[PDB]
């Protein structure tokens, strides 16, 4: 009973067509700014990306390793940790996961920022799981 | 949606013995665990973070560990200066909550009490109200009984007592037994004072003072 | 590198008041700052924290609207405003700091201020009178200072300007039948010291704004 928990990132965007898109719907699972950054409470966790953005454009989107050393997904690659939490808002002393998209790839805009907190340790673990709509 | 339950509530133990305190994570969590020490009527003091992180100025004997949801704080050898309340905290720079906490007591030798007798001040009688006290210093066990005898006659309804916390080093206790009464009822009787009964005294002992001698 | 709570005292129910957290050694913007209350003879519970730089206000489920937190960077000092105080609120109030070596995550509370007391009751400030516990007849013997009919707690007791330490026994306060606090502070001494020694008890009561230093003699 319990042990498996997931954190997920939903991003939808809507289209000068090749400009800052107006429809931003960055979404963080189970996240309440007021409550504060979500903190994993389980031994195992998996990371996934969501194309809420409609596949109607040459535009493309990605999250690039930046301030944080550990890139998304690589995180799932059996990376150990002591404690971790995530919040859309910059968390002081936090890794920065730029959330960005490019029309086609020729042009780019700094649409989103995700920030994370690192706590060194061994209990928490990088983990892989598959894909389903839920 | 997260809390912690701290067990035990309170304990005593011999000096230099091993002491375990645990907190079960209401809905288990990560490494946000921390233990703190608060001395009586004193500022709380930092002990350990994430079980394994000790701030500078922490003695080696203290240890913190994780066993899943259960978080253990272990003091290898009980030291008298350690006597205080201890609390466990789960959280980050955001949120956090506290458990009921565990005050720890020192189990030590049978300690004889010292008694001192105190009549009121001549300057205190000026108000028209008077007060007396019987002093108990450096004793163990804490549990004991004060008696007030007036003209060979006991009294009641006037006795209020304050209890010291365990002494930082002495590991002993001191007691303030304040007997209150008005100027008139003071001057009514004259040969009187306090008796105490304790394990320390094979035969209970009493101090006495004649009024204004 | 130290903290100081300030502005602690008494206010009547329904009153509102603001508390001062002085800081020395660090810019408050760089660290989280929390406020914690200690219920009398009960467990502590978290109130709220604030990060000055990103103006992050995080409160507890206990008191969303009832209190609010702030801090001024030029002041380099943190504030806590409270309104419509209730009986449960009556507590000791400490401000304190937070640090992480990792940085982003898991941390702790390192430094504390002395902490101040806040009371909510209709009885207004009242001043105590100090009377001496005089050299007894007893070997060692001991003596002390006695305080009566003051409201509300706390009271500061000192001996010879705090030159005295070991043997001080400042008893906890006791609540009188009247509705006042009465406690006693004392010290164990030898027999010989009595001849020459000069013993004076310094005492300060914050709601009365009165400080007395009275000598003790046989
Ligand atoms: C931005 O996009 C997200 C993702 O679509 C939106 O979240 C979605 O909110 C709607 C309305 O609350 C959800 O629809 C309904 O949700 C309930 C469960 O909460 C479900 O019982 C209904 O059957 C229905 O699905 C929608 O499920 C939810 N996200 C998902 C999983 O699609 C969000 O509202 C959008 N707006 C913002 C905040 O920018
Ligand atoms: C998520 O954040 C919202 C922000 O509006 C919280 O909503 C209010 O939070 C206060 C906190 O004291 C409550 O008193 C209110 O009843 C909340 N209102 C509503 C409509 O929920 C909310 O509590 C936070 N948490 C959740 C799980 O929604």
């Amino acid at each position: 009973y319990h042990k498996h928990t997931f954190i997920v990132l939903y991003v939808d965007f809507k289209p000068c067509f090749n400009c800052y898109p107006a429809g931003v719907n960055i979404t963080l699972a189970n996240f309440n700014e007021t409550k504060g950054p979500l903190c994993v409470d389980t031994s195992h966790f998996t990371t996934k990306y969501v194309a809420v953005y409609a596949n109607v454009g040459r535009w493309s989107a990605s999250i690039n390793t930046g301030n944080c050393p550990f890139s998304f997904g690589k995180v799932n690659n059996f990376v150990k940790f002591g404690s971790v939490c995530f919040s859309l808002k910059d968390i002081p002393g936090g890794c920065a996961m730029p959330i960005v998209a490019n029309w086609a790839y020729s042009k780019y805009y700094t649409i989103g920022s995700l920030y994370v907190s690192w706590s060194d340790g061994d209990g928490i673990t990088g983990v892989p799981q598959p894909v389903e709509g839920v | 949606d997260i809390q912690m339950t701290q067990s035990p509530s309170s304990l005593s133990a011999s000096v230099g013995d091993r002491v375990t305190i645990t907190c079960r994570a209401s809905q288990s969590v990560s490494s946000a665990v921390a233990w703190y020490q608060q001395k009586p009527g004193k500022a709380p003091k930092l002990l350990i973070y994430s079980a394994s992180s000790l701030y500078s100025g922490v003695p080696s004997r203290f240890s913190g560990s994780r066993s899943g949801t259960d978080f253990t704080l272990t003091i290898s050898s009980l030291q008298p200066e350690d006597f205080a309340t201890y609390y466990c905290q789960q959280g980050y720079g955001w949120l956090i909550t506290f458990g009921q906490g565990t005050k720890v007591e020192i189990k030590r030798t049978v300690a004889a009490p010292s008694v001192f007798i105190f009549p009121p001040s001549d300057s205190q009688l000026k108000s028209g109200t008077a007060s007396v006290v019987c002093l108990l210093n450096n004793f163990y066990p804490r549990e004991a009984k004060v008696q007030w005898k007036v003209d060979n006659a006991l009294q009641s309804g006037n006795s209020q007592e304050s209890v010291t916390e365990q002494d930082s080093k002495d590991s002993t206790y001191s007691l303030s037994s304040t007997l209150t009464l008005s100027k008139a009822d003071y001057e009514k009787h004259k040969v009187y004072a306090c008796e105490v009964t304790h394990q320390g005294l094979s035969s209970p002992v009493t101090k006495s003072f004649n009024r204004g001698e | 590198v130290q903290l100081v709570e300030s502005g602690g005292g008494l206010v009547q129910p329904g009153g509102s008041l603001r508390l001062s957290c002085a800081a020395s050694g660090f810019n408050i913007s760089s660290s989280y700052i929390h406020w914690v209350r200690q219920a009398p003879g009960k467990g502590l519970e978290w109130v709220a924290s604030i990060y000055s730089s990103y103006g992050y206000t995080y409160y507890a489920d206990s008191v969303k609207g009832r209190f609010t937190i702030s801090a001024d960077t030029s002041k380099n000092t943190a504030y806590l405003q409270m309104n419509s105080l209730r009986a449960e609120d009556t507590a000791v109030y400490y401000c304190a700091r937070w640090w992480a070596s990792v940085g982003g995550a898991g941390g702790g509370l390192d430094y504390w201020g002395q902490g101040t007391l806040v009371t909510v009751s209709s009885a207004s400030t009242k001043g105590p009178s100090v009377f001496p516990l005089a050299p007894s007849s007893k070997g060692t013997a001991a003596l002390g200072c006695l305080v009566k009919d003051y409201f509300p707690e706390p009271v500061t007791v000192s001996w010879n300007s705090g030159a005295l330490t070991s043997g001080v026994h400042t008893f906890p306060a006791v609540l009188q039948s009247s509705g006042l606090y009465s406690l006693s502070s004392v010290v164990t001494v030898p027999s010989s010291s009595l001849g020459t020694q000069t013993y004076i008890c310094n005492v300060n009561h914050k709601p009365s704004n009165t400080k007395v230093d009275k000598k003790v003699e046989p």
